[PDB]
């Protein structure tokens, strides 16, 4: 009786999008919005219910604001691709000469791929293209960072691959583990018993490290092994310390 | 203490001594009385470190 | 002493494991000492004093 | 923010509710900016 | 300069004797290989003491 | 991926800590044609699969302890 | 490419699953009910 509540059950999803794109500076923020809603909504009732998928508003905000960074980060490799190509720079045309539907689906893929069991993938490219025709996801290859995993696999005695070889599903995991890491602060890995993870993320940690030149410390925490008291800590109930 | 070789007994021997040779963990599952202690510490008793 | 006789096996079967025990720790420091006679190399064993 | 403005009014506190993600702590949290109010957020559990 | 060449030579002369002594190991029934040579390694060591 | 893991570290880890090495090359080399897929290994897991146990049956639990008694079987020679 | 398609196949999966998932529990029962088979936990568990 000493508050007064409120039922928010049904955010509008399409209204945050549409506002959200148009500020970033999207021109078609409409359609995109337009697109993009219902595309998560399929997402959710189309693919095969899975205990680790989500499709809320927490998604759909991280996708727009992938999408914001990426727009960005083109139009600069464009200013920067040109200026050393020529002169010929000016916001205006590279503001209409850019694809913002291509942006969108790399923020999605980027983000919802990882999640996705192997049968939901051709469902999610056909989703995608239904939605968004003709748009086409070409993931960078990150030379580098792949070199630097191929040193740690012969260093650690493990199965480096690439493609279709031997090894090339779980580097393209680690690779999309690395890329859920730089854009998420919270990862999570989830599999059947043994199918790689531990190892994936440590050659990943490696390979940042040989790579970046800043070296990754990893602290392993079993939370169940302990109680929760010995996880989080205790306010001491006469003392009042902590 | 005393053990009566049997088959099963003298196969479950190498294999207890093949597992715990390297420090490996590893279970003996079966029914209770089955002779699982028994066979742990026979295997037990040709490793004295 | 306790390899040639038998019988001492039998009647003194715990300490007949300890000095199992030690026998095999002795051979496996003398084996060490053995790969590398040099005197100085011996001296500089972890923990040998 | 009309009905969490009601609720202030009245001196009474606030309980958005529902299922998570529908944006309930971010609206409390953008109401009190709105307001240029200092607003912190616990994360309460059995130990409080 | 001269002088001084006498204890050089002794800092030499015991660092080639412990850089170049080997422990005396002799064969003990096909089982260990066993040191000999106690007195001379003594004699050594107390007269470079 | 797990085979070749499994060689590669008989092929350079030593068990003591070299004739020990190159027995384990020599090992190596003679199960090689085995750890392939397809191989007996393989087919053998796969076959198990369908049998019942006392417990849940994992991939990894089998061939740590094939690892495991194949150090020994080299331990022996 | 067809949605249609899509829904009805991810139906037919969690049909038959379940389907041979109760039709397994209930051959249990009946070989546990004629004294075949003991009862486990699980076993146990359905029964009551
Ligand atoms: N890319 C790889 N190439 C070769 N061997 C690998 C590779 N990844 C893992 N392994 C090996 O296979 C096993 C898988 O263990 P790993 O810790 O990587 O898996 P996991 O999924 O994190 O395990 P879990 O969650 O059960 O602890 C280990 O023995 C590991 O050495
Ligand atoms: N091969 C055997 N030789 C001699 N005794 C046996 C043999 N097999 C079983 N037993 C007897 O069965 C008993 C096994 O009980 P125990 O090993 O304590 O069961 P658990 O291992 O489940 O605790 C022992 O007391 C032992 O006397
Ligand atoms: N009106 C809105 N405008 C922009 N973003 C919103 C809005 N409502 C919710 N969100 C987004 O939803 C995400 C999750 O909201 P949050 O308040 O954490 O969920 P919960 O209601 O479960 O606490 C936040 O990142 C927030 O940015
Ligand atoms: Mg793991
Ligand atoms: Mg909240």
């Amino acid at each position: 009786k000493l508050f007064r509540s409120l039922a928010m059950t049904k955010p509008d999803r399409q209204l945050i999008a549409q506002v959200m794109l148009y500020s970033q500076g999207f021109r078609t923020a409409e359609v995109l919005a337009n697109k993009i809603v219902p595309f998560f909504k399929l997402c959710d009732e189309q693919l095969s219910s899975q205990s680790h998928y989500d499709f809320g508003l927490r998604a759909l905000k991280s996708v727009l604001v992938s999408a914001g960074n990426v727009k960005r980060e083109r139009i600069q490799k464009i200013k920067r691709e040109k200026e050393e190509r020529g002169e010929a720079v000016d916001e205006g045309e590279i503001a209409e000469n850019l694809p913002e539907q291509e942006i969108l689906i790399q923020s999605v893929c980027e983000t919802m791929v990882p999640k996705l069991v192997a049968e939901d993938i051709p469902l999610l490219f056909s989703l995608l293209s239904d939605v968004f025709p003709g748009v086409q996801y070409h993931r960078g290859e990150m030379t580098a960072l792949r070199e630097e995993l191929k040193k740690v696999c012969q260093e650690m005695y493990l199965t480096y691959g690439d493609g279709e070889e031997v090894g090339g599903m779980w580097v393209e995991k680690v690779l999309q583990l690395y890329q859920i890491t730089q854009i998420n602060h919270g990862l999570m890995m989830v599999g059947p018993s043994g199918s790689g993870k531990s190892m994936a993320w440590r050659v990943l940690l490696k390979a940042l490290e040989r790579l970046e030149g800043v070296e990754g410390v990893a602290h392993i925490i079993d939370p169940k092994a302990i109680s929760k008291d010995h996880l989080y800590g205790t306010l001491d109930p006469n003392t009042r310390e902590w | 203490d005393v053990v009566v070789p049997t088959l099963d007994t003298v196969r479950h021997e190498a294999l207890l001594y093949t597992w715990l040779a390297e420090h490996k963990p590893l279970v003996l599952c079966g029914p209770p009385g089955s002779g699982k202690t028994m066979t742990l510490f026979s295997a037990l008793r040709a490793l004295p470190d | 002493i306790f390899t040639g006789s038998a019988d001492i096996k039998h009647l003194l079967p715990v300490e007949t494991q300890r000095f199992q025990s030690i026998s095999t720790e002795f051979l496996a420091l003398m084996k060490k000492v053995s790969k590398s006679p040099l005197v100085m190399d011996v001296l500089n064993i972890q923990g040998v004093q | 923010y009309l009905t969490m403005t009601q609720a202030l009014e009245a001196r009474l506190g606030g309980s958005p509710f529902g299922p998570a993600g529908t944006g309930k702590t971010e609206s409390v949290k953008a109401l009190g900016h709105q307001l240029g109010r200092f607003v912190l957020v616990f994360n309460c559990d059995e130990t409080f | 300069a001269q002088g001084e060449m006498a204890l050089e030579e002794f800092l030499k002369q015991i660092r080639e004797v412990w850089n170049t002594y080997e422990l005396d190991l002799v064969n003990y029934q096909n089982k260990c290989r066993l040191i000999r040579g106690w007195d001379d390694l003594f004699n050594k060591v107390k007269e470079h003491i | 991926m797990i085979f070749n893991n499994f060689l590669a570290r008989l092929r350079s880890i030593p068990l003591d800590e070299s004739p020990m090495l190159q027995i384990q090359r020599d090992a190596a080399t003679i199960m090689q044609p085995y750890f392939t897929s397809n191989g007996l290994v393989t087919k053998a897991l796969e076959h198990a699969f369908q049998l019942e146990h006392i417990m849940d049956l994992t991939r990894l639990r089998c061939l740590g302890s094939l690892f495991s008694m194949l150090h020994q079987a080299c331990r022996n020679v | 490419k067809d949605p249609l398609f899509r829904f009805f196949e991810r139906e037919v999966k969690m049909g038959a699953k379940l389907l041979q998932d109760v039709r397994q529990d209930l051959a249990d029962v009946v070989q546990v009910c004629e004294g075949k088979k003991k009862q486990t936990n699980y076993l146990r568990t359905l029964i009551n």
